[PDB]
């Protein structure tokens, strides 16, 4: 009595395959490609409720000059000191920038105004910068469009001899990051397919079965990318470059892994002397639930990212889960159908090398005879990666994570060749009141606030109405001197209800010291306004330093919450399948332990060998996939253990090793190397996350599954399957005749 | 109380799974490391399966002492008669 589901798949293999390919083609043709959809559906880098963006937006609103929260800086560099022709060029550029109303919202002209010209010019006089407030929050499609428009306006124009204009800033860096990721996705896909083709030829030694698994991989990846593009195009969710890169790589990896699992079980059944129909049914009965649970675990683990706060991690959640579900559905339905329809034709899927697994016999014997020593060695090898924690540091500047020739990087280099980091990252603070603050009393109150901000350590200059160029400037005639009017216009609200300060740190503001100094300035301003008519006022502070402070605050929450959610959900799924609490706990805890080795290898390769420290994003993006895939491999091994345990513990384990040793090792290798294949991307952080996941899965395939979990199972014995009741060894059988 | 022939049949089945050597090649005279080219590790797998399926426990220390099939049967014969 064949089960109804594999029978249905086998009997209607051709209609199922045709329906799958038709649906995939419709998905991939109706909507634009994943590159275009990801470009249109780019999301803002920072949360909409972040204090920094809210402060910048409030400053723009009260001053009625812009509505955005992100700005870029146009740096003018010349071989000789800038003069009259450079000033005319700058004035024309500023006028043209202000002309583009839809993209450019406000241009803060400080160099042109003689009152604050000295602050916008380098001490060598060969450089000058202007802050331009582009439309759209950083990271959005509108922000990228505005960055492109500003770059075109500043660059594509006549220039004085020796004078060049560069556009830099966080928004430009994000735009170039997404551009580089989308450009490198094609190379990533090509290299990944070449690598998996070579390794499938190595592990199968047959071109036909390699083509079959490549067809399954193509179907799964096309379905995943098509459904993600279809849902993104209709604004179901946002997208990032990280989301698309992870979607395509994970789709390829999981499709290859499920194809490897199914074909390996089918070929083992054939090797055990079974006809094609019986072998197919055995393969389904032994692998369908395993691959279903693998897909469910990966999808749910990625979906756990949907409950974080940072937009870049939160956005990645749903698309990854949906792609994971679609690829596991394709592998579960089109997989067996393809396998049957191709095994019906000659020696198509028959095993090529009719060779046993001697080494897996040896390692199974070793792990069931001396579990303690092997377990101790494996635990030590997993924990040896923890000694790299003390030397682990993460940086937040994206300068080194992009190619040295992108326009953002060259603008960054030009700006830092003449200006300090504090100048290029000013911190903006304003005080909002309900009164007209154009009186001498309010004026020296503002002066006192500026002095209080200045007295805080680590602060270099404070620009305001009283100190237009960072230094103090009361004559009643001076209030209408045509210079105080301009200073008030540039530093005070049009209705005079708010006053703006431009705090410039002393040193590097983009660091934890800058984050502490932010609260220091907030406290200093609060103290300054105390006991004054400005007491009933609201204080807003923003800037690049504040934005990175918010990001730093978020990062720990994201890491902890995604790790905990993925852990709990994976453990729940393992309990549901294996029906054993201890086995599920072992499966989860083994990869939890291996995470240390994964992290150690990653920071050994990047921080020390390559020299580029790990980005702050790589670990949260990598832990989820590491846990999911490692738990999947352990689950496959444990399910085979449960299948073979009727012969008794300590021999069912050996049979599980010799049964799912080569296939699972090949799957782990292909997954690890296809994730490492993203190291070819121009965006360094994509390569970092890919290589981190690759090293972690390499360690999981080589150690935590071949040595850790079987030794744990042997040590626990009957208790490994608790609360299920199993015997340590079967009833002693009489010696056969 | 199992006879010598019955133990041979049980061992040969374990031999087939562990190594792949045909049951016919297994006779009490053939040596594990000279004739049957069975390494020490493969002997451990043999002991594990026999201890599980038949209950005869052979520790690691005594495993090196056994050299051919005959003394393995004698070891198993010794264990069952003591009972
Ligand atoms: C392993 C052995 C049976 C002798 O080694 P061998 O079987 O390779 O000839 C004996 O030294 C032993 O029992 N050692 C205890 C565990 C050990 O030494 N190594 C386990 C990892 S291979």
């Amino acid at each position: 009595p064949r089960p109804r589901l594999p029978w249905f798949l086998r009997t209607f293999a051709v209609p199922i395959i045709l329906a799958w390919v038709a649906v995939v083609a419709i998905l991939n043709t109706v909507v634009p490609t994943l590159d275009e959809v990801g470009e249109m559906r780019a999301v803002s880098m920072a949360p909409n409720d972040a204090p920094s963006t809210l402060a910048i937006k409030r400053v723009g609103q009260v001053f009625e000059e812009y509505d955005t929260s992100s700005s870029v800086m146009i740096v003018l560099e010349g071989e000789e000191p800038l003069g009259i022709e450079a000033h005319a060029f700058y004035d024309k550029m500023v006028a043209d920038l202000r002309a583009d109303t839809e993209h450019v919202q406000h241009v803060q002209d400080f160099w042109g105004d003689t009152l604050t010209a000295s602050g916008a010019q380098s001490v060598d006089g060969k450089a000058a910068y202007v802050q331009v407030y582009i439309a759209g929050d950083q990271g959005e499609s509108l922000a990228n469009e505005s960055v492109e428009a500003v770059r075109k306006i500043a660059t594509e124009r006549e220039t004085p001899s020796g004078v060049k204009a560069y556009v830099t800033g966080a928004a430009a860096t994000s735009a170039d990051q997404r551009a580089e990721g989308d450009a490198s996705m094609k190379l990533i896909e090509g290299v990944t397919f070449a690598v998996i083709t070579v390794m499938l030829l190595a592990v199968y030694r047959s071109v036909i079965t390699t083509l079959i698994v490549l067809a399954m991989v193509v179907l799964g990846l096309s379905g995943a990318r098509g459904i993600v593009a279809f849902l993104g195009f209709y604004n179901v969710f946002g997208l990032t470059t990280f989301a698309t890169n992870m979607v395509v790589t994970l789709a390829i990896a999981a499709a290859t892994d499920y194809a490897i699992f199914l074909i390996g079980r089918y070929q083992e059944a054939r090797r055990a002397g079974e006809d094609r129909e019986s072998a197919y049914y055995t393969m389904f009965h032994g692998t369908a639930h395993v691959v279903l649970a693998s897909g469910l675990t990966i999808a749910g683990a990625t979906l756990c990212l949907h409950f974080t706060r940072l937009p870049y991690f939160q956005t990645m959640g749903v698309p990854l889960a949906i792609g994971m579900l679609i690829v596991v559905a394709a592998a579960l339905t089109a997989g067996p159908a393809v396998i049957s329809v191709v095994s019906r034709f000659g020696k198509t899927l028959e095993p090529k090398r009719f060779s046993r697994s001697p080494g897996w016999h040896r390692v199974g014997t070793a792990t069931v005879r001396w579990p303690g020593a092997i377990l101790v060695c494996a635990v030590v090898a997993a924990l040896i990666g923890l000694l790299a924690l003390p030397g682990y540091y993460t940086t937040y500047d994206d300068r080194r994570y992009l190619p040295d020739d992108v326009p953002a990087n060259v603008g960054y280099d030009a700006a830092f060749r003449h200006f300090s980091q504090a100048k290029m990252n000013p911190d903006l603070m304003m005080v909002e009141t309900d009164r007209d603050l154009r009186n001498p009393a309010d004026f020296l109150v503002i002066d006192k606030i500026a002095k209080a901000l200045k007295n805080v350590h680590g602060i270099a200059q404070v620009q305001t109405i009283t100190r237009p160029d960072g230094d103090p400037i009361l004559p009643p005639e001076a209030f209408e001197t045509d210079d105080f009017q301009r200073g008030m216009k540039l530093f005070m609200s049009p209705d005079g209800h708010a006053v703006r300060f431009t705090i410039i740190h002393q040193g590097d503001p983009l660091t934890e010291e800058g984050t502490a100094r932010m609260d220091e300035l907030k406290v200093a301003a609060a103290d300054a306004i105390k006991g004054t008519p400005f007491e009933g006022a609201r204080i807003y502070l923003g800037g690049s330093a504040a934005t990175y402070n918010d990001m730093q605050i978020g990062a720990d929450y994201d890491l902890i919450i995604v790790a905990a959610s993925a852990l709990i959900l994976i453990f729940i799924i393992m309990m549901v399948l294996t029906r054993a609490v201890v086995a599920a706990a072992v499966i989860v805890g083994t990869v939890v332990l291996s995470l240390a080795s994964a992290f150690g290898l990653s920071v050994l390769l990047w921080q020390h060998i390559v020299g580029i420290p790990l980005h702050w994003m790589v670990l949260p993006m990598s832990v989820i996939v590491l846990l999911a895939v490692g738990a999947d491999y352990n689950l496959l091994l444990v399910s085979r253990m449960k299948e073979e345990i009727h012969a008794g513990i300590r021999t069912g384990i050996i049979r599980a090793m010799v049964g799912t040793g080569a296939v699972v090792t090949a799957a782990g290798l292909v997954f690890a190397f296809t994730m490492a294949s993203m190291a070819v991307s121009s965006l360094i952080t994509i390569g970092q996350v890919g290589t981190t996941i690759g090293l972690g899965l390499l360690f999981d395939t080589l150690v935590v599954r071949s040595l850790m979990t079987p030794s744990i199972a042997t040590l626990l014995g009957r208790w490994f399957w608790w609360p299920q009741r199993v015997r340590e060894r079967p009833v002693p059988s009489k010696w056969p005749t | 109380a199992a006879t010598q022939e019955e133990i041979i049949a049980g061992l040969a089945e374990i031999i087939e799974e562990v190594t792949g050597i045909e049951p016919s090649e297994v006779t009490p005279e053939k040596s594990f490391v000279d004739d049957l080219d069975i390494d020490s590790l493969s002997m451990v797998e043999i002991a594990v399966q026999t201890e599980d399926k038949y209950g005869v426990k052979i520790p690691d220390e005594d495993l090196a002492g056994l050299r051919t099939v005959g003394d393995v049967v004698a070891y198993i014969q010794k264990l069952e008669e003591e009972n």
